[PDB]
């Protein structure tokens, strides 16, 4: 669990982002497509051209389930094991992929939020994307 | 170590319209405020216990500027990071002991603090074209360790 | 939150360890501030000579911690959050030294422990002190 | 050198009782079997889920030799482990598409093995000599990836 002040800086950043989560999801993921390559290999079936619906589509499902982790900041753990035991077992994602997706998720919310992303939002979001990829690699423990 | 024709405008064109000024401290202030640990190495230079406190400190600016110097001094030898940044290895792996995964850490901050400044203009591909020098600098920092 | 097998295989490898818990510590070290220097800077006193009682007295440190841990393997978080704070804040240790020494903790184990460090044990043990890491880490988030 | 002269004399001496047939194959296996995500680049294997059947597989072991083959091939040359390993890391980059962290991690696999085999031989020193080699291979396999 990240300190009240933490929260109150994600909740506040994910206040504004608001609409373009689903929008910004999908930016952050062609971002690590681009920089990173080696991360496309877990998504065969998706055709990851830009517009790429199929990229667009899931940029919101991992939107949805980010707003889903700040709900819960309180218990990420359970709120996420669902998708843990997915990304770990099933799919069996690179950890070290989980922090390609964050940073790249930062520079998306960088170029989206100029004044709003401060040192201290910067500080409180890439902590708060540190508890999630912890939780999401939970199930290689 | 590696830009396409047109990954290379792309970098030297951003690296035109940085304020070499601004960006050097701001991202080793946002390295030290993210990323506490990395203080333990800056504590001759004041209080960090607040970020503005750290932003503002004179000395991660003067250094900040010297770095982003170090930095500039690589898109100026992107073929040969290896020898640039020979004796700034030793310093930093020889004598201050840093530990190679924080010259990458400091990277990222670097292009999430020129995300931060042009906005769109720093579109994934060109995003791509940085994560690529630093990944070098990074490697190039890293020499007297592997 | 390991698999009851990672459990029993590694209260089973802690139970062979035993009495060389200390030793073993003390040599998982040495190793360290071998293999990567840097982990030295956190040591300027006891500035670590080999066979220093220093270390010798605090490879004992470490493995008391370890098996504390073992002893409270599902309740890590708490068991060891005291470890947290001193290592998060006060010391300000690198996290990624934080896996050098599990790296070392296991080549030690595999020196001493031949026909009982199996790839299954390895794993559990690989496992346990990456929930360990995870754990002393926290106070970062 | 790369390393001093003492820390050759351990590494190519202990290099001179290694089973050139089986470390291989431990190390890519336990690789396999402890960092499970790396099997997804090895499904052509077969059948991985227990320790036991990636241990005894017989790709595992065909190719584990192949490795522990690159890695003498750095042994020999310690010093142009970059372009020995040249091509061998498009290999993987531009076609298997291997994280580098993970050269990183079969690297302390490897030395995890050794100490697992020559127990005591494999005293802290030693190890800090080929915490080196790993050190290096690992980055000479990953230079196509800048
Ligand atoms: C903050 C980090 C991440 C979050 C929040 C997250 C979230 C999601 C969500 C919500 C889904 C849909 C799961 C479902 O169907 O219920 C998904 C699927 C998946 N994720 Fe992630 N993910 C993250 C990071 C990653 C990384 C590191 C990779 C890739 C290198 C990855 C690869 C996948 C794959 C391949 C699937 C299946 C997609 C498909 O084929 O439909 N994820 N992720
Ligand atoms: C991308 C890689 C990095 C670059 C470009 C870089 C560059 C430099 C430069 C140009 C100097 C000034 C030379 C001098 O006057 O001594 C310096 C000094 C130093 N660097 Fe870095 N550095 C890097 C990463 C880091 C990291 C990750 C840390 C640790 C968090 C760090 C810690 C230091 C320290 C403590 C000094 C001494 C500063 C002083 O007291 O003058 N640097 N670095
Ligand atoms: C493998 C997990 C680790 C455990 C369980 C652990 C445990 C401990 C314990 C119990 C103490 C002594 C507390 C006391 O004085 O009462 C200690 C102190 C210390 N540890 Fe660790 N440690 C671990 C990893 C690390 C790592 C990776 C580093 C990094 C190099 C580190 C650096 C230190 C330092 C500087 C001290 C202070 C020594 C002193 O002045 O007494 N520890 N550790
Ligand atoms: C840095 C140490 C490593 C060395 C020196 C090494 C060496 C080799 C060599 C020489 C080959 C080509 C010949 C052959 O296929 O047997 C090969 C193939 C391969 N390597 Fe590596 N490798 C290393 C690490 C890794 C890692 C970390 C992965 C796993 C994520 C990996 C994945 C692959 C794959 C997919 C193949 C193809 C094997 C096949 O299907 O026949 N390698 N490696």
């Amino acid at each position: 669990v990240l300190s009240p002040a933490d929260k109150t800086n994600v909740k506040a950043a994910w206040g504004k982002v608001g609409a373009h989560a689903g929008e910004y999801g999908a930016e952050a993921l062609e971002r690590m497509f681009l920089s990173f390559p080696t991360t496309k290999t877990y998504f065969p079936h998706f055709d990851l051209s830009h517009g790429s619906a199929q990229v667009k589509g899931h940029g919101k499902k991992v939107a949805d389930a980010l707003t889903n982790a700040v709900a819960h900041v309180d218990d990420m753990p359970n709120a996420l094991s669902a998708l843990s035991d997915l990304h770990a077992h099933k799919l069996r994602v690179d950890p070290v992929n989980f922090k390609l997706l964050s940073h790249c998720l930062l520079v998306t919310l960088a170029a989206h939020l100029p004044a709003e992303f401060t040192p201290a939002v910067h500080a409180s979001l890439d902590k708060f994307l540190a508890s999630v990829s912890t939780v999401l690699t939970s199930k290689y423990r | 170590v590696h830009l396409t024709p047109e990954e290379k405008s792309a970098v030297t064109a951003l690296w035109g319209k940085v304020n070499v000024d601004e960006v050097g401290g701001e991202a080793l202030g946002r390295l030290l405020v993210v990323y506490p640990w990395t203080q333990r190495f800056f504590e001759s230079f004041g209080d960090l216990s607040t970020p503005d406190a750290v932003m503002g400190n004179p000395k991660v600016k003067a250094h900040g500027k010297k770095v982003l110097g170090a930095f500039s001094d690589g898109l100026a030898h992107l073929d040969n990071l290896k020898g640039t940044f020979a004796t700034l290895s030793e310093l930093h792996c020889d004598k201050l002991h840093v530990d190679p995964e924080n010259f990458r850490l400091l990277g990222n901050v670097l292009v999430c603090v020129l995300a931060h400044h042009f906005g769109k203009e720093f579109t994934p591909p060109v995003q791509a074209a940085y994560q690529k020098v630093v990944a070098g600098v990074a490697n190039a920092l890293a020499h007297k360790y592997h």
